[PDB]
């Protein structure tokens, strides 16, 4: 199919495929619209080393069809390959609200 | 000529020349001259943003028959049948109010209201606004016979909104054109808001992205307390009064690196499309919120920039 | 590693491109436009993420580089601003472009133009504007690309890369 | 009219618009298509009349151009360009010609023919408002800018030549763009005498049309038309460069020595005999003459199947030959 | 023939080429920042511009003189282009 | 058969003419406003010299063609060729546009 294209970082391309792949699964995945996340951890990061309180931060992940766009990030390159383990927790956890802390 | 310094600072917008930084918005006391009562009421609404080209003959002198006359063309309007009189009391009422102390310099115009009325006073159902903020770049290449009100705020349906363009277009000669925010001056919104000073705060920042993955749908909402960061703000500012580029490339490399650290997602590869603060809120379609009475005449000269480097 | 111009000897009748860029799609679609064509010589594209690039000896010689930046995104500019320093100051004598993409749309624009602008003419180099996402503009610019490619490796008698970079000299 | 408040109204009003239905500037939006094209025949229509410009078209070709493609509306843009009015070249470069040359460097043939022709037009209309100015930055700031013109064209022209592989498509726009060239102090009255590069020239005698060698021909002989003619007025004027007189001197004689003097070895073609020697030319004076040369090959041949046949040639069509000659020996 | 001659310039030009690229492939490796582009690659145009005036000087045109059938067939192919060339312009 | 492999040869010896001038140029030079002035007087030296060699390249080709032309004529008389039906219609088409100069001259 075209071989005068030559595809570099095609390593690349197949470990992420393999990684999202193990990761979400071959099943059907359950529809969902809606997650949210509260944090009170510290921020690591010069800037703010003398702080010793945490940031409080609420996030929130809206979408017609939760847990199929997370699916299609990796290979989009918007994430890493492997995801967080908080995103991709949900159907065998059973929680859609979430609390973390230091 | 006017027209030759106008060609003059139109073909000088290259992309060469550096652009400068901007200085932290300060709190200032309102003149005593203005209305309280439409400072309250101009408040805590959302409103609709437009450009609008010189007006053509426009006279503070007559406003009464300015209202009759709009008032009897949205009547006939309303109904597509019959003839409507001119001198006529209908349901509906227009006014034509005056505002006073929104002006940013002696030189800028004064803003007036176009108000429709439902009598049963009446109930408001629809409100227009035409301003015009420290908008000197532009008086200076305009004649005698016009006036430069470039900053228009719509507040009520469409199909009214419509109908007071197409009048105006008619009987002044004029262009109202949408404007629109990126998320440039979202972000730089952002910190010149965040930048400034408050005793209370009343809301949460919040920041809204838009993740492209146009086969799927996915938006992220991102809200921290206020103080929090006020205090990051303050780690990365070293400019005394003034806000620069740089500064803003790390407050908001600061929150990328806080989100990444937490969900492995990139968040400098999304769009912003909403931000609100404790002073105001904006949306990238072209809609403000406003807030604190303190910061209006820089939102409102802010808003006026826009609007005169959209129509030159 | 760094990449050098005149590392392996050239090819029978063949000239290669590199395109680097963050988004696999738009590559792909302007590869297929740039190679849906016929012409004299044999074309080959390569594509790439960012450099440097995986350590190869089968990879014959580059001619040019298109480095594409996406207005919507500052991710595309970080990562061309770090590729952009695993390279010759030898490959910048008229064998490097800039693409920007996604002028059109100003409204979903996050860096402004006078960025590219400046990056652009520090390293003295062109700077093309197209909207990738249309096909009709797509193949107008992929034409471009291959006379341009044809012109660097040394199919047209009398002019070479350094003669075009005087040819696309700007002014101001 | 000339009046201020109408101009400022026309020029917002036809701003807005050209900004609001645009198809590839501040919007993607290809549903316009025809409505545009219409829209802009309409503005050339009415910019022919009128003999002039608006500036609201200038503001929108400074403003699009940087992200033109080439192919859109490349007619109503390509005419457009031609009404800018009359300003000193080096403000108005790198505002719109330095994105000119870097579309026409990487484009087809049919662009730069395009583009010539674009120019060729703006040179006219420059040249008509500044021939009725003198009638009522003087004269001498003037004729600097419409020179740099030239010398930029030609260039481009080189280029092109260059780059193009020596195409007879593209060298007939460069004479049809050097025929109005040549005659500007006696169609105008200005004093301004400019020739062309070397390259063209020579690349125009030693080619194999017919038509070219006419038009050549032709153009010599106005370019000497012009130069007696202003020669003489100089007199009563009294400054032309001499330096130019004896630059356009060389070229005469090459086409002499080309023609029917037997000397092809002038300042030019300085080709010494012993690579003729070496290669086996041994009858080389009279090798590029009006019998041997290989673009009047057919005709010779077309008088082979029938001595005396110039006015054979010249029934032929071959007039800006027979005009030189006439000129040339008389 | 000629054929042997071209051939046997065309080897000699490969090995000269040959010889050029091993001898510049000696020479190191120089990277540039934000700060010192501007003026090292103007240092090198100019440098780059003043060898290549000099190997211009020095070419000189190749008499290398071939037969008479490759210019009949060289003549047969301009006429053939030159033919659709004069109806485009008509 | 023998007009592809001379094409070819004349092809390749064209390419590898102008990659051994920029290996040569690379090998030899390897050994802010005052700067632009000598830039460009070297691109116009260049130009200059470029002009001069391709014109005598292109005079001492057109004599080669115009003798080996001449020395030949009769044959292009007896049996000539297609090529005189090339040469009829350039001769058909070169009056017609001379012909359209003239009234676009008017």
């Amino acid at each position: 199919m075209d071989s005068r294209i030559i595809h570099e970082n095609i390593v690349e391309k197949e470990r992420v495929q393999r990684i999202t792949q193990e990761t979400f699964g071959d099943y059907p995945q359950p529809q969902l619209e809606f997650a949210q996340y509260k944090l009170e951890t510290k921020f690591k990061s010069s800037i703010l080393a003398e702080r010793e309180e945490p940031l409080r931060c609420l996030i929130k992940f809206s979408s017609p069809h939760l847990l199929e766009a997370l699916k299609s990030l990796a290979p989009a390159g918007i994430a890493d390959a492997p995801l967080s383990p908080l995103l991709t927790c949900i159907p065998n956890k059973r929680m859609n609200y979430f609390k973390i802390r230091d | 000529p006017l027209q030759k310094r106008l060609e003059s600072v139109r073909k000088q917008s290259s992309f060469i020349l550096t652009p400068p930084r901007r200085k932290i918005p300060q709190c200032s006391q309102l003149q005593e001259d203005v209305d309280p009562q439409k400072v309250a009421f101009l408040l805590h609404k959302q409103w609709t943003l437009y450009s609008l080209t010189p007006l053509y003959k426009f006279s503070y002198s007559n406003l009464k028959e300015y209202s009759r006359l709009l008032n009897a063309f949205i009547v006939a309007e309303k109904q597509k049948g019959l003839a409507v009189e001119v001198g006529e009391d209908f349901n509906i009422k227009v006014i034509f109010s005056t505002l006073l102390g929104m002006k940013g310099t002696q030189r800028d115009p004064e803003a007036f209201l176009v108000q429709i009325v439902s009598k049963s006073e009446g109930k408001v159902l629809w409100t227009g606004w035409f301003c015009c903020v420290f908008g000197d770049s532009l008086l200076e290449t305009v004649s005698e016979d016009f006036t430069c009100l470039p900053l228009f705020l719509a507040n009520g349906a469409e199909s009214n909104t419509a109908i007071i363009g197409t009048w105006f277009q008619k009987t002044f000669d004029c262009y109202f054109s949408p404007l629109a925010i990126n998320a440039f001056n979202l972000s730089w919104m952002a910190a010149m808001w965040t930048a400034c000073k408050m005793d209370h705060y009343v809301a949460t920042t919040e920041f809204l992205w838009s993740v492209p993955c146009s086969p799927q749908s996915l938006d992220i909402s991102f809200a921290i307390h206020p103080e929090d960061a006020k205090a990051l703000w303050d780690s990365v500012h070293k400019t005394p009064g003034e806000v620069t580029q740089e500064e803003v490339d790390l407050f908001m490399d600061c929150l990328y690196s806080h989100f990444h650290r937490h969900f492995k997602i990139h968040l400098s590869a999304t769009r912003l499309v909403r931000v609100s603060t404790s002073v105001a809120s904006a949306h990238t379609d072209g809609k403000i919120k406003i807030l604190c009475h303190k910061y209006l005449i820089g939102v409102l000269a802010y808003l006026t920039e826009l609007a005169i480097f959209q129509i030159e | 590693s760094v990449l050098r111009p005149l590392d392996k000897l050239p090819g029978l009748n063949t000239a290669t491109i590199l395109l680097v860029g963050t988004e696999d799609a738009l590559l792909q679609q302007l590869a297929d436009s740039m190679l849906k064509e016929d012409c004299a010589s044999e074309l080959k594209v390569h594509l790439a993420k960012s450099l440097p690039l995986p350590s190869s000896v089968n990879r014959p010689r580059i001619d040019l580089i298109v480095f594409v930046v996406n207005l919507h995104s500052k991710y595309s500019l970080q990562n061309t601003e770090e590729s952009l320093r695993h390279v010759d100051a030898s490959f910048f004598l008229g064998k490097v472009c800039f693409l920007a993409t996604g002028a059109g749309r100003e409204s979903h624009c996050s860096i402004h133009r006078h960025t590219v602008v400046k990056l652009a003419h520090t390293y003295q180099s062109p700077l093309l504007y197209c909207d990738l996402e249309v096909e009709g503009f797509r193949a107008t610019m992929a034409q471009r690309l291959v006379r341009v490619l044809q012109i660097c490796a040394g199919h047209v008698p009398g002019v070479s890369a350094l003669n075009l970079l005087s040819l696309l000299r700007s002014s101001e | 009219v000339r009046d201020e408040p109408v101009l400022l109204r026309f020029y917002y009003w036809l701003s807005q618009t050209l900004q609001e239905e645009c198809i590839w500037y501040k919007v993607n939006n290809y549903e316009h298509g025809k409505e545009f094209t219409n829209f802009l025949d309409t503005i050339i229509r009415a910019e022919c009349f009128l003999q002039e410009g608006f500036y609201s078209c200038e503001a929108f070709l400074y403003k699009s151009l940087p992200l033109w493609d080439g192919l859109c509306c490349r007619s109503q843009f390509l005419q457009l360009v031609s009404w800018i009015p009359f300003s000193s070249f080096s403000e108005v470069k790198p505002l719109l010609f330095d994105h000119l040359a870097q579309l026409f460097f990487t484009s087809t043939i049919y662009f730069k023919c395009s583009v010539l022709q674009s120019l060729k037009e703006l040179l006219q209309n420059w040249l008509l408002w500044l021939s009725m100015d003198i009638h009522m930055t003087t004269l001498g700031g003037s004729m600097n800018s419409v020179s740099k013109l030239i010398h930029y064209v030609g260039w481009l022209s080189t280029t092109a030549m260059r780059l193009e592989s020596n195409n007879t498509f593209l060298l007939h726009f460069i004479l049809d763009f050097y025929e109005k060239v040549c005659d500007i102090y006696i169609n105008y009255n200005l004093p301004l005498v400019v020739l062309f590069p070397p390259g063209i020239f020579y690349s125009a005698l030693l080619s194999l049309d017919t038509s070219i060698l006419n038009q050549l021909c032709f153009i010599m002989h106005r370019y000497r038309k012009n130069l007696t003619a202003a020669k003489k007025n100089e007199l009563v004027q009294k400054n032309f460069s001499s330096k130019t007189y004896q630059e356009f001197n060389h070229y005469l004689t090459s086409m002499v020595g080309c023609l029917w003097t037997s000397k092809p070895f002038g300042k030019g073609i300085y080709i010494d005999p012993e690579i003729l020697e070496k290669t086996g030319v041994a009858e080389y004076k009279n090798s590029l003459n009006v019998v041997h040369h290989p673009s009047f090959l057919s005709y010779a041949v077309s008088f082979l199947l029938q001595s005396w046949y110039l006015d054979y040639l010249f029934s032929q069509g071959l007039q800006g030959l027979k005009l030189f000659i006439r000129s040339s020996v008389h | 023939n000629t054929e042997e001659e071209l051939i046997r310039e065309c080897e000699e030009m490969w090995k000269d080429m040959e010889e050029c690229q091993n001898k510049l492939s000696l020479i190191g490796t120089e990277t540039l920042t934000d700060s010192n582009a501007q003026l090292s690659l103007l240092i090198m145009q100019v440098k780059c511009l003043t060898a290549e005036l000099s190997q211009w000087q020095k070419k000189t045109p190749e008499t290398i003189p071939l037969t008479e059938d490759v210019l009949i067939t060289l003549g047969k192919e301009e006429f053939q282009k030159l033919r659709q060339d004069l109806e485009m312009v008509l | 058969c023998s007009e592809d492999r001379m094409t070819l040869l004349l092809r390749l010896r064209a390419q590898t003419k102008q990659q051994l001038l920029e290996y040569k140029s690379m090998v030899d030079a390897s050994e802010e406003k005052q700067i632009e002035a000598k830039i460009e007087d070297l691109e116009n030296e260049i130009e200059e010299v470029k002009v001069a060699f391709e014109i005598k390249k292109l005079a001492l080709d057109r004599m080669r063609l115009s003798t080996a032309l001449k020395k030949n004529l009769e044959k292009i008389s007896r049996q000539s060729s297609v090529l005189m039906d090339n040469m009829k219609h350039l001769l058909e088409l070169n009056k017609l546009i001379m012909k359209s100069q003239q009234e676009s001259w008017d």
